[PDB]
């Protein structure tokens, strides 16, 4: 990256098997609740 | 607590086509805790450090920073 | 786009753009005029579209009651931003004339995300259908069904 | 001969994965709307805003003042916004350390 | 206050501080009085909600004006139900000692929600201020300082 | 459109694209008609602002109600001055072709501002919609499409 | 999540308020919270001695610490110390919350797959956690010792 | 120009601008003339490629020198095929209005490629300049400005 | 830094312990800390109304809010609200600490050079801070009002 | 900033609208913008050849490219090429904007201190920029050549 | 991992020291290490010519480099060059280590799933790696050529 | 698979034909991979039942609904116990190499059992499909193929 450059998602080819891991890493989508004070019931209603 | 730094770091890798003015020359406020390793990074990259100034802190403060 | 889809299809073939591809491009230009007008009239009142859609479909049900997926204030705001997202992407896929950008953008992982979070699918399908009715009433007939093609593509991808 | 239709331009890595959509760099003198766009881009990448048009996630007042002044560097902002309890509540406590 | 202390000592690598253990001890010592305040607010649910809503309509007649949102019996019933919800969250916050139940049930995404509902935020806030004044008149004096300061968090966080 | 094209080619390492130079050429070719539209809107400043404000007070009587913000001669004069400011920014955006003058003079921080002023956002937006309708009736037809689409940006960005 | 937030969440799924049953649960939690604070202090006193006594009782002078075992290497031994230090610290947190769900969500989320993939033995970890349970039960007391042992046995059952 | 406008409005949180919708409208209006230019360049494929390649060998005899890369019938046939490929990409860019088809099919990694092939870059660039001159002589005048400016992008991007 | 940490630091530079003079300072700080807490609540009640009344009293309908002034633009007006809001919040913090050094180190470090470089007028900020001081003195009370006004005047003197 | 945004900013500081004087400035800018677009294409054609001809005319076979000069080393020569490539690119941007303030804010902010600290000679850069000006004036034309030369001389005057 | 570290790890799992069998393996490794160094120099000489000759022998003038193939696009051709350049470089590293486990852990970890997901053909890569093997065996020599070919065939067998 | 060939050659009066001996030798060779696949499915059972219940109750909410069979904690625990049983029988079929010891315990009379229990069989088939998907994510490609073999047999059997 750079200093004034904002970080940006990029897919390197030099380390082995890192492309697949970065695709799966950017494809999870933060699949949990951040607070989780009250859990919603099964299929909501 | 906060240092006012001003340093230049040249490019000893291949030359970059992005302007990169800020990387070459910058002035930024760094906290006291990160300043040792951040200085050490500029120490590593072979860049000159021009101006170091304590922005917030007072010297010789034993408690309360 | 539709243009880049035409170019990619001709590039796979290895030939140039002769008259069949040119006629597809003329067709795309003729519909692109009304597509621009529909993009303006959709970006006018996107908030009112999402508001009318949730008021028609999701409000006063069990999911917005205590013991539902849309009970909490954080969850209600996530619902608003997801429907806002479906309207905005369907606008993008309408202007491209091509649903592959829409698929690659949201239908990549939204299935697993709504699986893991426990979000109901069918209520989202009903909400997307309510968005489709509201935008078809607001914009017009042919641009309304052009919007509805990609909104139904979203609703079929989630199901 | 296009027997299996060969391969399109995006079948491999793709046009979209090859190059990022935009790269934002802070400068000393810049347009004010452009400055706000770069500041929002740091939240959009770091805090995982899911492409929200407005960041609902809270913005530190001292940080926005320091970054429009440009007196602290951008990586320092990245450190300070990652250590804030917004990012702690969103990603540290719900997940295991691994 | 236990969850917040635990996550604050979780962000660091160290245990719970002696200061924080004094905080938990003082919270346990005041917990019985907080249960008494919750007892009074539970049993005064009806008249507190009605007096606060009618004080709101005395201050702000725009909501019950026919151009306003709370026009009609059903809309004003949902208005009083919203005030009921916020009084319930205030009782939860008085019991817990944190404001994390108030926050992650009713604060965190309420601006975007009431923007999409067409409802003004400031009138909600004025109604919760009326709840603060009513529950301040019902309770004991420095007990009312305790209840009204959680009410004060809700009022300042809604705006 | 020159500033936006230059900063967009500045984010990349490359020059201005042939596509973008076609955009600048078409913008130059339409610039004289845009100056004609700016001429008409400059010379119709009074009656457009007054008709739009009175259409707003016909639609929304809450602002000129005595509980409302625009109660009194001075407050309603500042209301009409706000509509004057927004019509001026719309003329700037019609001339420039960008919406960056509209944005960085009157859009970027207006929500927090009108929250601190006590003024409702939606009534501002309805007044700018009334300006859009009035300037649409004054101008030529697809010229009014041009003017009303910048008005449409202001309306959608205020809400 | 605490015991308090668990009570509030249970009443919130019901949709009612906190009346006398939930209030009596909260009074119970306050009465045990006093000795819970005292046990947290006396556990944070000598956590290093607890881990040292536990590994000296259970893991040392065995085949896993010998050449040809999982704890042979110096980095592996340090990882073992830090894992037992974690189990003690998170059992302290789950003791003070009065609720094991934070402990489950924190470590039992992925430690099963991690110990599967690294080849770490499960039963030796269960023995080490049981040795921690005995050492803390001898150090703290009877009822706070079994309160600690409930969450330590919850960890040991989650790993198995 | 639709893909670039959509991704540029995608980088921001907002919709498509009125300026950008004017750009799309003007691109649709010029699209039929662009299809006419593509028709002429498709039908003049042979003689344009041969005249440009022979102009290149008149300017640069190093490639067809026996120390050069394009020595022999097969090598010079692949030379003319490379010029054919670049003329095909120029027609794609004239039709699309973007240079993203030219870029992501034939520009983005061409320096490393022709470095590993042993082929000089500047002679490719001189051949595409010869294509620009030939297609400029074939077409109508400001139509040739349009075609030669995309050719100009290819020439400047190869070097 | 608090008043407590200031007392401890003064005794630490001396190298002695906390005997009766420092203890009497601490008893004084505790006695004022009660009303300081009450003033913090009543300030955090209506901070937005305080900033609104201050800008309506001082900054509105002047040349700086007119076209050709520093507060003309909408982003500049929002920066003014935020800046005014910050002065109230940090004066609240310096009131509760009983010590202005945290306030000085927080904002008066670089706000002089920032308002120099941006061309922000100093005297209009001093008038706005004085209007905040009057509004909070009318809202809170007499002695807590002047306790707030001490640190607000410290801000206004540091900017000048 | 463009010429258009400069006109708008000048009218905004006045507080009035865009009447006939500003409109005539905008018509002037549109009439020159056609040839400005054509010059941008013909400059982006052969920017590499422009920098090559400029360094071959001015900087090569001198003392600075010899051992004991600023352009001796291979990384220093590449930095020289990229700096002249920048000056050409930003002069193209300032030509298309019709306004040199973006160019000034873009490079003349810190290049004076950078060339001071690195020991880069100023006058050789001024000669190289003048050689770029001659090459682009010969390549593009007369009036677009002097339009390019206005901003290139602005760069050369800002470095001096 | 080297051959030396492999010998040390095998003796460490046994728990004994390095006696005469391991010492004779180490003497063998030293005797081949001389020609391994010479082969590393002569491979790093003309790696670009090796990749060029390999793609000219195998991949050029086929259906995959034609329109409708995996190597049609210019970025795809550059990715092909850099992948073959990698296979040569990591086969050089695995030759100098005398041990293919570093090569396996480096590239054969995820290249199977990557070439699966991208739709890259496997057999054309196997043919290209075989062409690299022939070119390096012709360039270097007989025994160092087959030493290179052992790890290149290890790569080609790992991709298949 | 040895009992299959033995009763197969036992119905005949002939011995085991040596092609059957070849298939027994090949199964004997593949038994180590079979044992590793079975142990990998063995130690990770509760993850698979969790993700299967996830994907099933995500897919069919009627078992969650009170008219369905798996309503309440006891019935949903019996449901996940049934999924645990089927995962156990799948591991038995993975070791045995042929589907006889899994059909003998889980398939041969399942339709009338689930009919006289009230549960639908299609939801059980979807549960085993979810088990197959989770085990496909858990294993490598050649392991997930060979596990999805017997999972596929169960899914075909329950329908
Ligand atoms: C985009 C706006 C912009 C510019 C122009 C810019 C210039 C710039 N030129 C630099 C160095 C340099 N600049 C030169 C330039 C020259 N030497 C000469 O003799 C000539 C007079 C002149 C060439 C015509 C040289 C030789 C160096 C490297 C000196 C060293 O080895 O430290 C550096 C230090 C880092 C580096 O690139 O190595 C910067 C940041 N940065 C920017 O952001
Ligand atoms: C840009 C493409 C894209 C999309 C669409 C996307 C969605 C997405 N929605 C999420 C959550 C959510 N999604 C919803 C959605 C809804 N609730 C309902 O009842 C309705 C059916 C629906 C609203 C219409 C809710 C309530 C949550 C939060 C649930 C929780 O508290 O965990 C999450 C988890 C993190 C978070 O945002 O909180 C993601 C990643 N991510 C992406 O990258
Ligand atoms: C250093 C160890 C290592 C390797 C080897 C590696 C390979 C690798 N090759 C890739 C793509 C690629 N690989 C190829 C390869 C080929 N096409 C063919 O027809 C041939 C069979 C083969 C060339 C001989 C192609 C064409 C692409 C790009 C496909 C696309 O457009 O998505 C990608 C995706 C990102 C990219 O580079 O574009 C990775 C990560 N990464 C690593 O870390
Ligand atoms: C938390 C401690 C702290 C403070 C106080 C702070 C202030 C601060 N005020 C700023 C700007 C500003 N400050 C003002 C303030 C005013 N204009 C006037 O006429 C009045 C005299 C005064 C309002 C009462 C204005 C108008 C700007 C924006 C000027 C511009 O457009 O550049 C900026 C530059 C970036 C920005 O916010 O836009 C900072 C960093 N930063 C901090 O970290
Ligand atoms: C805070 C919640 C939490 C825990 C518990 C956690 C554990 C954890 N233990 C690990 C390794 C390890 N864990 C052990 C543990 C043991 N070996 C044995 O024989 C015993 C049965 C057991 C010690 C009692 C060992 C030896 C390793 C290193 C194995 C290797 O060399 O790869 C690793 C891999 C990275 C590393 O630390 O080296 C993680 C992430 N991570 C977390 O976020
Ligand atoms: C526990 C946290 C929580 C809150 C706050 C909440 C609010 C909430 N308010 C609603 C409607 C409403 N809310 C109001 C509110 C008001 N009238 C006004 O003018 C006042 C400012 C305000 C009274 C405070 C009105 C008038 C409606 C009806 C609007 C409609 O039906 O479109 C609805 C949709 C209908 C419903 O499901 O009841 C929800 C979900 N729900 C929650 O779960
Ligand atoms: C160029 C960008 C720009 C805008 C938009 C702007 C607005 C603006 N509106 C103001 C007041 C006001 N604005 C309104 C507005 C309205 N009445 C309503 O109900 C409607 C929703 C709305 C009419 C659109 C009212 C009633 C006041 C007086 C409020 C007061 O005096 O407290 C004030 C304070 C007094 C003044 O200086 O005039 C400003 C600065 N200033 C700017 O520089
Ligand atoms: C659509 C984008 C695209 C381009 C540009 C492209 C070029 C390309 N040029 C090639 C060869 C070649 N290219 C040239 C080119 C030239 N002779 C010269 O001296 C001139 C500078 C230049 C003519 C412009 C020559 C001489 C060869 C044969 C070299 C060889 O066979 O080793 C090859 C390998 C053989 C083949 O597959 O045809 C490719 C793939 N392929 C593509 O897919
Ligand atoms: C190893 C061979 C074997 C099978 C196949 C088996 C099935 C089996 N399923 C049962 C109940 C049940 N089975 C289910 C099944 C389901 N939940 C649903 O909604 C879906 C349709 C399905 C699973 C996802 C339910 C809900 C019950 C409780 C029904 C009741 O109590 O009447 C029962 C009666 C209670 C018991 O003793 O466990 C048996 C015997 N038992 C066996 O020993």
């Amino acid at each position: 990256f750079g200093e004034d450059v904002v970080p940006y998602p990029r897919f390197p080819s030099l380390p082995a098997g890192n492309y697949l891991g970065s695709v799966q890493a950017a494809a999870d989508l933060v699949k949990q609740s951040w607070s989780s004070l009250s859990p919603s019931t099964l299929t909501g209603r | 607590r906060l240092f006012k730094i001003t340093a230049l770091v040249p490019s000893l890798s291949r030359t970059r086509t992005q302007r990169e003015l800020q990387n070459t020359y910058f002035t930024k406020l760094v906290p006291y805790e990160n300043w040792f390793r951040e200085q050490q990074r500029i120490q590593k990259a072979g860049g000159k450090i021009i101006k170091v100034e304590l922005a917030t802190g007072k010297q010789g403060t034993n408690a309360g920073l | 786009d539709a243009i880049t889809a035409v170019i990619n299809s001709a590039d796979v073939q290895g030939k140039y753009l002769d008259t069949a591809a040119l006629e597809k491009l003329k067709a795309y230009f003729s519909t692109g005029e009304l597509r621009v007008r529909a993009a303006t009239t959709i970006s006018a009142n996107a908030a009112a579209i999402v508001k009318e859609a949730v008021a028609k479909s999701l409000l006063y049900s069990d999911i917005t009651r205590p013991g539902g997926n849309m009970y909490t204030t954080r969850r209600y705001a996530a619902c608003i931003r997801d429907l806002d997202y479906y309207l905005r992407y369907a606008t993008y896929a309408m202007l491209a004339g091509d649903p592959s950008i829409l698929d690659e953008r949201v239908l990549n992982g939204l299935k697993e995300t709504y699986n893991s979070l426990g979000v109901p699918v069918g209520a989202t399908v009903q909400a997307i259908q309510a968005i489709k009715e509201v935008t078809a009433s607001l914009v017009g007939a042919d641009a309304g069904k052009e919007m509805g093609i990609y909104l139904d593509y979203i609703s079929s991808g989630l199901s | 001969y296009n027997d299996g239709r060969g391969q399109s331009v995006e079948v491999g890595v793709g046009t979209t994965r090859r190059k990022p959509a935009r790269i934002y760099r802070l400068t000393n003198g810049i347009g004010q709307a452009e400055k706000q766009l770069v500041i929002n881009a740091i939240y959009r990448q770091v805090l995982d805003v899911f492409s929200g048009q407005v960041p609902d996630y809270y913005r530190r007042t001292e940080l926005d003042s320091k970054l429009r002044n440009g007196e602290i560097s951008v990586r320092e902002f990245v450190r300070e916004i990652a250590s804030s309890e917004i990012y702690r509540k969103r990603f540290y406590t719900p997940y295991p350390n691994t | 206050i236990v969850t917040k202390s635990i996550v604050n000592a979780d962000a660091e690598a160290r245990y719970l501080s002696p200061g924080e253990l004094d905080r938990i001890k003082s919270f346990v010592a005041g917990g019985q009085q907080r249960l008494r305040i919750a007892q009074a607010l539970t049993d005064n649910r009806e008249r507190l909600v009605k007096q606060a809503g009618d004080q709101l309509f005395q201050k702000r007649p725009d909501v019950v004006s026919p151009g306003g949102n709370a026009y009609g019996q059903e809309m004003t019933a949902t208005c009083l139900r919203d005030l009921d919800y916020y009084l319930r969250l205030v009782t939860y916050g008085i019991v817990a000692g944190d404001v994390t139940p108030i926050e992650e049930i009713g604060v965190i995404g309420v601006r975007e929600m009431y923007k999409s509902l067409g409802t003004p935020i400031e009138a909600v806030g004025e109604g919760v201020r009326a709840l603060k004044n009513a529950a301040s008149t019902l309770l004991s004096a420095e007990d009312a300082a305790e209840a009204g300061s959680y009410f004060d968090y809700v009022v300042g966080a809604l705006q």
